[PDB]
C-alpha cells in the first residue's frame, strides 16, 4: 500500500558558519582582513516601570512604590568603535547536493519512490529557482537581521572557493536587491547557476560570504543572543547574553540559514508580509501564527504524502516548496 | 497459636484481595465476577498459589541485573562470615534483610501472602517447623497440607542444576599454588537493598533533611547529616525494571553507586605563572585542595591540647599533604613547554624558576644547566616555610608556649624531606 | 500555577510560558517586597514544594546576611 | 607473599575504555583485581618464556577520565553509553548500562625469578612492554605511543643494590619517575580501627556502615566536617563464596570443563590514594591474589604497607 | 556428535581508538603536529515545531498557541576556526593476531574443529581479501561519516609505527578511492599485506591513520555524539552533546570499527546499499532492517554451525564473512 517510513531524517543542505562581525571604516573595505573584531561588553541599565499591569495593582500607591525602586540589571552590548562607521560580517557557505537523499530510511521501497519523485522534479525543474531566490538572499543582506533596517548603505561580496583560492568573485549593492521581489540579475544569475550546480551534485560549491553595512560610528550592533535561565545575584544580574566565539561577536549559524531560506513567497495567504522561511506547517516566529494550515491542503507533509505515496503531483510552486523543504531537511517521519 | 485465627487472618486477605480485584475490573459484565469468586476464595485458590509458586524463587544474589538475555541460576545464600579483619559484604546482612523476587511479575501476589506476619512473626519459620498452630489451617487433610508444604518451602531452594550463563561473568582466580577457580559472580541485590534503604534515609530522611535545614540556618542540632557526593546511577531496566525482580522494581534501576574515585579525576589545565613574583602564593595557592589543606591547618592551628599528641601527628601529615600536593603540581608543570621560564617579564619569580621549570636545561646546554647542576636550589624549600608562616594562624598565645616550638620542629622535619626531594632532581 | 508567599518572599511565576528542550517551561521570580532576587527557569510539572526548594537556598543566605548585619553590638 | 628481586616499571599506559563499574555498589577506578588479572596474564603469556614471575603490582593513576554526565536538576551523575547494534527483526535491543573510562597508569611489578639473571634487564623490560602492548587491562585496548615526542621507555631496577644510599637512590628516582599520580593502597586494618571505634561509639554496628562513614562527607553541628586521614575510596577486596566448590563438569554454561566453578559475591573493603614519596619502599604497593579455596575469601590485597 | 559450545566469545581483533580532531590549515598538512584541537563549544537554538501532527494537534488555534510558545534548546557546537578550512582526524589502530581464536569456549572438541577451520580457510586464501577491504575502508575516509560528504579534498596518511618510528608510510586520496567499490591499488596490496601480516601474527601491528579533509574556512565539524538517557527528569536537558577526550573534539572507538567493518557486500540483498558492516544478523543500524536473517541459511550462527560441525563449506564470500565476523569478536553460545 506504500505507507510513509516511520524514519525519513534528513540532513541539512546550504551548511552556514557562524557568521564572525568585525568593525573599520568604510572605503577602507577592500582591505578588511586586520579589522579588529567587534567585542561583547557589559553595561549598566536602569529599567522603569512600562508594562501592562493587571488591573490589581493600577492604584497609584503601589505604582509610585514599584518606580521608587527601579530594578538593576547587567546587559551584554556589542557596539562599534567610535572611530568606526561599517560592521564586516563574514561567513562561509557550503552547498552539498543530494537533497532528495535520505540520511536514515527504515523503508525501502518509500525511499525508492520519494528517490524517484525527486528525481522527476529535477529532470522536470532543476534546483534552478531555489537556487535563484537563494542567491537572492545571499546577495541582500538579510543575514543582516537588525543590522541592515537603518544601515546607509549595504554591500555584500561573495567569493567561489575553490582550492583554497577565488575562482570567482561576486559584489551586491545589498540595498538595491530587495528583501522583497526575486528580480533578475546576470551577476545574480551566474551565482544562481553556481548555487545551482551545488544543489545538483554536480560540483563542489563552497561560497566566502562577506558583509559591509554603514550604522555609524560607536552605534550598537546586534549579533546572536544567547538563554539565560537563571539570573541570581552572583551574577550581577546578567540579563541579556550576547553570542561570541572567541572574544568576537558572532551570529548563530542557524540564525543565518533562516535568512537564507527566507524563500517561500507561495504560501496560501497574502504575500504582502512577502517571503516567509521554508519551514513545515509556514510557521513565523514573530507572526505568532502558521501560514500552511495543516487543515488547508499546503503544509508540507500533506503535498509530500500526496506527491509520493498517492502520486497526486502538486502545484509547481508547491513542488519548489516540499523540495525547499528537503533542502532545509528534518526529522520527517512519524512515530 | 491457633489454626482458626489464622485462617480467619488468611480469609480475610483474600477477601480485600478479592473487593479490590472487583473494585479495580469494575466486570459489569462478562461473567468475571462470577468467575473471580469462584476461584479466590477457597482451597482451590491454594491450588493456584501452589501452581504458581513453581513458577517464583526466593533469593539474595540473582543474575538478571547481567545481561537480561543471559538465563542462569539464581541463588538464596547467605555467605559465612570470614574471619580476615576490615571487609564488607553480605554476611554482615542478619535480620535487616531483604528477600529478592525473581520470576513471573503477575504471581507475586503470593509472595505477600507468605511473607505474612499473623501471630508475630513470618509464614517461612512457621512452614520449616512442625508446628502445630501451622500445616493444619491451610487443609483439612494431611496430604494436601504436606504437598503445599514441600511448595511452599521449596522457593527458597535452587531450583534446577546450578548453572551460570554465556552473558554472566566468569573470572578465572590463581590458587596459591598452581591453579585456578572459575568465580561466576552474582549481584547481590540485599546488599544493593540494604545499601539503597541506607542512603535514601541519609539523603532525604527526616532527621536528616532536618538537619540540612538546620545547617541551613546556621543554628545548632542534636546531630548531624552526611552529604554523598559523585553518586552515580545504573539502571537495569530500560522501561521494565519488574522483568528484572520485585526488589529492581521497588527501586527502579538505581544501583547508586559510590565515588571509588582517585584525586586527578578532575584535572582541570596546567597554567604557567608568568607575570606574577612568587607562585606559592599567587598561582599554587587557590588550587581546591591546598586551599582545603590550608584552611583545616588554621582551624587546627587553634586547638585545645587535651589530645595534643593525636593534633599534632593530624597536623604532621596534613603538612606532609601540603608539600606532597606541591611536589605533584611542580611534576604537571613539568608537562609544559621546556622554555616557558625564559620568557620576558619584569616579574617571572627567577629564584623559583630554576625548580619550576627543570627542562630548560636540555636546551640551554651552558647557560643555565651548569647553574642549576651547582646551584641545587634549596632555599625553595625557604620560600614555602615562610609562605606556610604566613598561611598559619597569628595566635601570640601559640608563640609564647611550646605550641610553636612542635610546630616549628614539626615544620623543619617536611621542610627537610621536602629539601631533599627537591635536592636530587639532576639525576 | 500560583504565586508562592514565604513569609515576606514572594515567588511569582511568569504569565507565559516556554519550552525548554521539549518540556514546558516557566519563569519563576522571586521578590522581596518590591525587590527582585532570582530568577529561575522550572519545568511545568513541579509543584509548589519543588518551587520552594529552588528559592530556599537564597532565602536561606538572605536570612544569614540579615543576621550578620543586624546583629546587635556587643558589651564586654 | 613473597618479596620481589626488582621492580618491573610498566610505563605510562594510556588505557582507553576502562570498566567504570568496579563492583555492585562502587564506580570510579578500575577494581584491583583486574590489575592483579592483568599481571598474572602477563605472567602467564611471556613471564614463563623468560624464566620469571610477575607478581605484584603498583597502581598509580597518572591521569583519570569517565564517560559521565551530570544531568540537570540533579546532583548524581549518569553514564554515557554505546549504540549497540539492532536485533535480528530490526528493533532496538534492550540497554545494559556499563561505564567506560579513560586512565593512564604505569604499574611496578614484582619480578623474581632466574631469568633475571639469565636476561639482560633492559631485554627482559622491553619484551615485557611489547608484550602489555597487545592486552587489556580493565576491558580496554591500551595506547602504545606512537608518533608523540618520545615514548616512556621501560626500566626494570634490581632491588638488591650495592648498598643502601645507592638503593635509597634508586628508589627515589623511580618515585620521581612515576610523579604526577597516586599509589593505591588497602586500608583493612583501619577499616576494622574504625568499626571498633564506631562500636564504642554505637553497639551493633557493622562494618558496612563504619565502610560508608569513612567515605561520605560528615557534617557536624558547633558546622564542620569530620576530617578524613586521606582519600579513602571504598574498592572491593575480593570475592567470598556462595556455594559449594562443584566439579569442572557440573556447572552448565560455564567457560571450561578444566576448572572448578564455585559461585561468589563481592567483598568491599577500603582502599586509600597516597602519593608515591609516603611509602618507605615502592615494593610496599604491590598487589597480591590471597585465594585460600578452603573457606572461600578469593582476595586481592596489598600487604607489607605499614 | 560435535555439540555447539554452550559459551563462546571472540576478542576484538582490529581495533581503533578515539579518533582526535584538529584544525589547519591546507598545504601545511605536513607540519600538523602542533595543530590547535577543536573544541567542542555551546550555543542556544530556538526552533519551531516542524514534526508530523497526529490529526488532533492539527486545529489552527491549538497550532498557533503551541507556536507561540518559545522552542528553546542548548545543542553543543563543533565548529572549524575562521580562519582554518582542514580538519584533521588522527587515531592509532592495533592490528591483533591470533584472528581465529576463541577467546572463550567450552568444548575442547569443538576448540580443535574450529581452529581447523581457521587453518583450512587460512592456508587456502588466507586474509587476502578480508585485509584488502579492511585496508580500503581506511585508504577510504569512511570513519569521517559525515566530515567526508561535504570536503573539497581529503587525503589519508598511514604510518606503520614498528618500534617507535615510521617504518613504512602510506598517503591515500580518499574522494578517489570508492566507498563501495574494493579494486586494487599497489599501496593498497602493501597495506593489505600488512594487515593480513598483523592478523595472521602472533603480536600485532600498529598503525596510526591521519586523514585530512578540506571541510571549509569555519565549517561545522561532526564529532561522535554521546548516548545519555534522560530517564524522565522533570528539569529539561541539553539535546545534543558531542564527545571529547581531553577538550578536544573526538570519534568513538566503536564508530571508528564500525567504519572499518564495512565490508559486507555479500549479503543476499542487493547491494544498492553497497557494503555493510560485518555483524552477526547483518544488522545496519541507519536502514532499521536486518539482512541476513536466519530464516535464509546466511546469518553467522548458521553458517559456521554448518561449517564446523556438519562440514558443510559454504560460499567463498560467506566464508569470507563468517572470518570478518571472527575479526569482528562477539559473546556467542547457546544457553
Amino acid at each position: 500500500i506504500l505507507s510513509t517510513a516511520s524514519v525519513l531524517a534528513f540532513e541539512r543542505k546550504l551548511d552556514p558558519s557562524d557568521a564572525l562581525m568585525s568593525a573599520g571604516a568604510w572605503a577602507q573595505r577592500d582591505a578588511s582582513q586586520e579589522w579588529p573584531a567587534v567585542t561583547v561588553r557589559e553595561k549598566s541599565v536602569r529599567g522603569t516601570i512600562s508594562n501592562r499591569l493587571k488591573t490589581k495593582d493600577r492604584d497609584p500607591a503601589k505604582l509610585d512604590a514599584s518606580i521608587q525602586s527601579p530594578n538593576l540589571q547587567t546587559v551584554d552590548v556589542a557596539n562599534l568603535p567610535s572611530d568606526a562607521d561599517t560592521l564586516k560580517v563574514r561567513f562561509t557557505l557550503r552547498v552539498l547536493g543530494g537533497a532528495g537523499t535520505p540520511s536514515a530510511c527504515n523503508d525501502a521501497a518509500y525511499r525508492d519512490k520519494l528517490l524517484q519523485t525527486v528525481a522527476t522534479y529535477v529532470n522536470d525543474q532543476g534546483f534552478a529557482e531555489l537556487a535563484r531566490r537563494y542567491a537572492h538572499n545571499l546577495a541582500n543582506a538579510r543575514f543582516l537581521w537588525r543590522n541592515r533596517v537603518g544601515a546607509e548603505a549595504v554591500e555584500v561580496r561573495i567569493n567561489h572557493i575553490r582550492q583554497g583560492e577565488v575562482a570567482r568573485a561576486w559584489r551586491f549593492d545589498a540595498l538595491a536587491i530587495g528583501l522583497r521581489d526575486f528580480k533578475a540579475d546576470a551577476e545574480l544569475d551566474a551565482l544562481a547557476e553556481l548555487i545551482a550546480s551545488g544543489l545538483s551534485g554536480s560540483g563542489h560549491v563552497l561560497l566566502e560570504v562577506v558583509a559591509f553595512a554603514r550604522i555609524g560610528d560607536g552605534q550598537e550592533v546586534f549579533p546572536s543572543q544567547e538563554l539565560i535561565l537563571d539570573k541570581g545575584d552572583k551574577k550581577g544580574q546578567k540579563s541579556k547574553t550576547l553570542y561570541s566565539v572567541r572574544d568576537a561577536a558572532a551570529i548563530h549559524s542557524q540564525k543565518i540559514g533562516n535568512a537564507l531560506r527566507t524563500i517561500d513567497t507561495w504560501y496560501p495567504d497574502e504575500d504582502g508580509l512577502g517571503p516567509i522561511a521554508v519551514e513545515p506547517y509556514g510557521s513565523v516566529t514573530s507572526q505568532g501564527k502558521a501560514y500552511r494550515q495543516p487543515k488547508q491542503k499546503l503544509d508540507f507533509y500533506t503535498l509530500l504524502d500526496n506527491w509520493v505515496l498517492r502520486d497526486e503531483a502538486p502545484a509547481v510552486e508547491q513542488q519548489h516548496y516540499v523540495i525547499a523543504n528537503l533542502i532545509r531537511g528534518g526529522v520527517f517521519g512519524e512515530a | 497459636p491457633t489454626w482458626q485465627e489464622l485462617r480467619q487472618f488468611i480469609e480475610s486477605f483474600i477477601q480485600e484481595r478479592l473487593q479490590g480485584k472487583l473494585d479495580k475490573l469494575q466486570p459489569d459484565e462478562d461473567d468475571k465476577r462470577q468467575t473471580l469468586l469462584a476461584t479466590h476464595r477457597r482451597e482451590a485458590w491454594l491450588a493456584d498459589a501452589a501452581r504458581r509458586v513453581g513458577q517464583l524463587q526466593l533469593v539474595t544474589h540473582t543474575l538478571k541485573p547481567i545481561h537480561p538475555d543471559a538465563r542462569g541460576s539464581n541463588l538464596h545464600s547467605l555467605p559465612q562470615a570470614p574471619g580476615q579483619p576490615g571487609l564488607a559484604g553480605s554476611h554482615e546482612l542478619g535480620d535487616r534483610l531483604v528477600s529478592d523476587v525473581v520470576g513471573n511479575a503477575a504471581a507475586l501476589d503470593v509472595f505477600k501472602f507468605l511473607s505474612l506476619q499473623y501471630q508475630g512473626k513470618n509464614l517461612l519459620n512457621w512452614l520449616t517447623e512442625d508446628s502445630a498452630e501451622a500445616l493444619q489451617a491451610l487443609s483439612d487433610n494431611a496430604e494436601q497440607a504436606r504437598e503445599w508444604r514441600q511448595a511452599f518451602i521449596g522457593i527458597t531452594t535452587v531450583k534446577g542444576a546450578p548453572a551460570s550463563h554465556s552473558l554472566a561473568k566468569q573470572l578465572y582466580f590463581p590458587l596459591p599454588g598452581s591453579g585456578y577457580h572459575l568465580l561466576a559472580p552474582l549481584f547481590p541485590t540485599s546488599l544493593v537493598h540494604h545499601v539503597h534503604a541506607l542512603l535514601r534515609e541519609a539523603r532525604f530522611g527526616d532527621a536528616a533533611k532536618a538537619a540540612r535545614e538546620a545547617r541551613s540556618r546556621q543554628e545548632s542540632w542534636p546531630h548531624g547529616f552526611s552529604e554523598y557526593p559523585n553518586l552515580a546511577i545504573q539502571k537495569f531496566g530500560g522501561t521494565k525494571p519488574q522483568n528484572i525482580s520485585q526488589l529492581n522494581n521497588e527501586r527502579r534501576g538505581e544501583n547508586w553507586l559510590l565515588p571509588s574515585l582517585p584525586p586527578n579525576w578532575q584535572r582541570q589545565n596546567v597554567n604557567a605563572p608568568m607575570r606574577h613574583s612568587s607562585v606559592f602564593e599567587h598561582d599554587f595557592g587557590r588550587t581546591p585542595e591546598v586551599s582545603r589543606l590550608t584552611r583545616t591547618l588554621q582551624r587546627f592551628l587553634a586547638k585545645t591540647v587535651h589530645n595534643n599528641l593525636a593534633i599534632r601527628q593530624r597536623r604532621a601529615q596534613l603538612v606532609a599533604q601540603i608539600c606532597d600536593e606541591a611536589l605533584q603540581y611542580a611534576a604537571r608543570l613539568r608537562e609544559l613547554e621546556p622554555g616557558w621560564s625564559a620568557t620576558p617579564g619584569c616579574q617571572l619569580h627567577d629564584a623559583e624558576q630554576l625548580w619550576l621549570d627543570p627542562l630548560r636545561a636540555q636546551t640551554d646546554e651552558t647557560f643555565l644547566q651548569r647553574r642549576l647542576r651547582g646551584d641545587w636550589p634549596a632555599e625553595v624549600g625557604n620560600r614555602f616555610a615562610n609562605w606556610l608562616n604566613r598561611a598559619v594562624s597569628s595566635d601570640s598565645q601559640i608563640l609564647g608556649s611550646p605550641e610553636a616550638a612542635q610546630w616549628s620542629q614539626e615544620l623543619s622535619k617536611e621542610l627537610t624531606m621536602f629539601k631533599e626531594i627537591l635536592e636530587d632532581e639532576r639525576d | 500555577m500560583n504565586a508562592i508567599h514565604i513569609g515576606p518572599f514572594s515567588i511569582t511565576p511568569a504569565a507565559r510560558g516556554l519550552h525548554y528542550g521539549g518540556l514546558p517551561h516557566h519563569q519563576w521570580t522571586l521578590y522581596y517586597g518590591p525587590r527582585e532576587m532570582a530568577i529561575k527557569t522550572l519545568p511545568d510539572s513541579y509543584t509548589s514544594s519543588e518551587v520552594r526548594d529552588e528559592f530556599s537556598d537564597i532565602i536561606a543566605e538572605f536570612v544569614i546576611d540579615a543576621r550578620h548585619r543586624y546583629a546587635p553590638d556587643v558589651l564586654e | 607473599v613473597t618479596d620481589p628481586e626488582a621492580l618491573l616499571l610498566l610505563p605510562r599506559l594510556s588505557i582507553q575504555n576502562a570498566n567504570a563499574i568496579s563492583s555492585p555498589l562502587t564506580w570510579g577506578f578500575p577494581s584491583p583485581g583486574a590489575f592483579t588479572g592483568f599481571v598474572h596474564a602477563l605472567q602467564r603469556r611471556v613471564g614463563i618464556s623468560l624464566d620469571i614471575e610477575l607478581d605484584g603490582v603498583g597502581i598509580v593513576c597518572h591521569r583519570f577520565e569517565a564517560q559521565i554526565s551530570q544531568p540537570a536538576g540533579k546532583r548524581t551523575k549518569v553514564f554515557n553509553l554505546t549504540r549497540n547494534p539492532l536485533n535480528r527483526d530490526g528493533s532496538t535491543a534492550a540497554i545494559v548500562e556499563e561505564g567506560r573510562a579513560h586512565l593512564e597508569v604505569s604499574l611496578l611489578l614484582g619480578v623474581h625469578g632466574d631469568g633475571l639473571d639469565d636476561h639482560p634487564a633492559q631485554e627482559i623490560a622491553r619484551q615485557v612492554q611489547e608484550q602489555a602492548g597487545a592486552m587489556r587491562l580493565a576491558g580496554g585496548s591500551i595506547l602504545p605511543w606512537c608518533n608523540e615526542r618520545f615514548p616512556a621507555p621501560n626500566a626494570e631496577l634490581l632491588m638488591l643494590g650495592g648498598s643502601d644510599e645507592q638503593r635509597r637512590k634508586n628508589q627515589r628516582r623511580l618515585t620521581r619517575r612515576l610523579l604526577p599520580g597516586f599509589a593505591l593502597v588497602s586500608r583493612e586494618a583501619l577499616l576494622q580501627q574504625h568499626l571498633e571505634t564506631l562500636r564504642t561509639t554505637l553497639p551493633e554496628a557493622t562494618t558496612l556502615d563504619a565502610l560508608l562513614d569513612l567515605c561520605r562527607i560528615n557534617f557536624e553541628p558547633p558546622w564542620q566536617v569530620r576530617d578524613k586521614p586521606g582519600w579513602l575510596v571504598p574498592i572491593p577486596a575480593g570475592y567470598n563464596a556462595l556455594s559449594p566448590l562443584y566439579l569442572p563438569g557440573e556447572v552448565r554454561n560455564a567457560r571450561d570443563r578444566e576448572t572448578p566453578l564455585r559461585f561468589v559475591e563481592n567483598l568491599f573493603g577500603l582502599g586509600e590514594w597516597l602519593s608515591p614519596h609516603r611509602v618507605a619502599a615502592l615494593s610496599d604497593l604491590l598487589w597480591y591474589h590471597h585465594a585460600e579455596p578452603d573457606k572461600g575469601l578469593y582476595r586481592w590485597s596489598t600487604p607489607r604497607f605499614v
